């Protein structure tokens, strides 16, 4: 025959597909992905320090002292706050621009 | 007992790439939130047999 | 493609070559095999990773929280927050997506513009000496071989050598 | 454009052709006329309409109500809620015209591509047995005819068939 | 780069071309000099400054005035105005940033196909009458001159006159 050199291009066996603006579902030999879709289900502590944990217990009841609520945290400083669906004040009422003092006291 | 720069009700996030659609409401130094199911990009070249 | 090697003129790929991601296929007296050409690959793979570096490493950072902080007293101010939020998803969800899309289409098409480049690189060096087949090969006219073939993928071919043997074989 | 087919060697465009977006013309001893190119037409038909609807499917729907809602009372709220309004149109309204722009440079280029690309796949084929006339003709050192012009374009030409009575008439 | 002139098979620029930034080299039995491609070089820098004007000019004026304006009684809304100011913060600095480098990578290769286009505008009008170097020249396998030269260039080349002596020396 002939004596011969070619130029070719690489090929595997990868199964990824991406989309271009032109075609769609286009097999590649690599990719990366840059959406994070992990939910770990952990609650870790934010830049170094831990959440300060209300469980059942309210920012009104906590600070106020009702007695259904328990101080056993007492902690200097948290970064975040953590909660549960619905609180459960012993005496009715109201608390006046509460919803700023949620916020004031979120760090 | 764990160290995070991104928290949300479902969990952490690893914070290096630029998105993420996990959850909205979030604490934190985060990606931001798209509603995409997948951002592939394409590094290599088209796979042909 | 856009510059037609990737599914173009050149068919197929080669799973043989693991060792980059544009090479040469040889066929000879000698022997047949695959080899890569690492200045294009390597090229290509620092251009690739200063792209998602930037795709990445571009985006602001920016701490936040996210979340209600508005009772029902004021849901105009609520409302006022929900439409910022997914403002900025509508944003950043449209953008993202065709920024993905855009960059895609211009990195399959540098990948194709890396090989046709690699082909012209090689056709303009080798000349009438072999005849263009089309598909990505080029056919000697002469007798080629492994230390001839090192010759052609390094840069340094000589084309006077083969001319008149070439010629004769060409005018066959 | 880029590619220097359209506006570029090849000067004008063919108002005889309905059938597609490229296509070939040929002039010999039966006839002329003019034939389209079903292959790369319909391939970029599909990656065209591919592309319109990604730049409109890929927008997000949130069902949202713009109005003023804020008193007199309130003018810091109404500042804010402009603020807000006016961000996400100065945000759109540059990103849609520079979106628009791009794309419509990008798919300009990819017609050029596809008549460049076409054109290399004839030459290609052909060979040393026409005339490369630079205004994206052929003219052929034998004599082609209705049934070989097919031949060419479908893909499937015989060149040895014609190589030694082209080889005359060039060097004639 | 994308089409492989700059930085590619045409290694170096020129240094003694102040005229435009494509043009050619001739060097003969007169005289070398370098002379501009007022076309081409034109056409490109109307197509640049409506780039940079299109990027420019089509972004949005809008009057605000940006402020606190929020007492601490109210750090809800404050915080509400400071996810506002970030958010658009973040979305234009990654937008701007995103485009600069897409846009220059557009333009450099805008400038390759250029180069690149003026080459082979040139290669399809000698023909085989010039061997080509493969660096960006040709040479003649005739005699040219600066009257020839200038042929060269303004688009209007005589082939089949020097047809024949290129042949006897193309063999020689």
């Amino acid at each position: 025959p002939g004596d011969q050199i070619c130029i070719g291009y690489h090929a595997n066996n990868s199964t990824e597909k991406v989309d271009t603006i032109l075609e769609r579902n286009v097999t590649v030999t690599h990719a990366k992905d840059i959406l994070e879709k992990t939910h770990n289900g952990k609650l870790c502590k934010l830049n170094g320090i831990p959440p300060l944990e209300l469980g059942d217990c309210s920012i009104a009841g906590w600070l106020l002292g009702n007695p259904e609520c328990d101080r056993l945290l007492s902690v200097p400083e948290w970064s975040y706050i953590m909660e549960k669906e619905n609180p459960r004040l012993c005496y009715p009422g109201s608390f006046n621009d509460y919803e700023e003092l949620k916020y004031l006291l979120s760090s | 007992n764990c160290e995070t720069k991104c928290q949300t009700p479902l969990g952490a996030i690893n914070t290096t790439l630029p998105f993420h659609n996990v959850h909205p409401l979030t604490i934190g130094e985060c990606p931001r939130y798209v509603k995409s199911e997948k951002l592939v990009l394409a590094t290599g070249l088209r796979n042909v047999p | 493609g856009l510059f037609g090697a990737i599914a173009g003129f050149i068919e197929g790929g080669w799973q043989g070559m693991v060792d980059g991601w544009y090479g040469y296929h040889h066929s000879n007296d000698q022997g047949s095999g695959y080899a890569a050409d690492k200045e294009s690959t390597q090229k290509a793979f620092d251009g690739i990773t200063n792209k998602v570096n930037s795709v990445i490493e571009k985006m602001n950072t920016q701490f936040e929280a996210v979340g209600k902080e508005f009772s029902n007293l004021e849901r105009r101010l609520e409302n006022l927050n929900k439409k910022m939020e997914d403002g900025f998803l509508d944003v950043w969800t449209y953008n993202a997506e065709l920024l993905v899309l855009m960059e895609n289409e211009r990195t399959l098409d540098f990948h194709d513009s890396n090989v046709k480049n690699l082909y012209d690189k090689v056709r303009m060096q080798l000349r009438d000496n072999v005849k263009e087949l089309g598909n990505g090969c080029f056919e000697f006219y002469h007798k080629c071989d492994d230390e001839c073939m090192n010759s052609v993928k390094n840069g340094t071919y000589d084309y006077p050598k083969y001319e008149e043997e070439s010629k004769l074989n060409r005018n066959e």
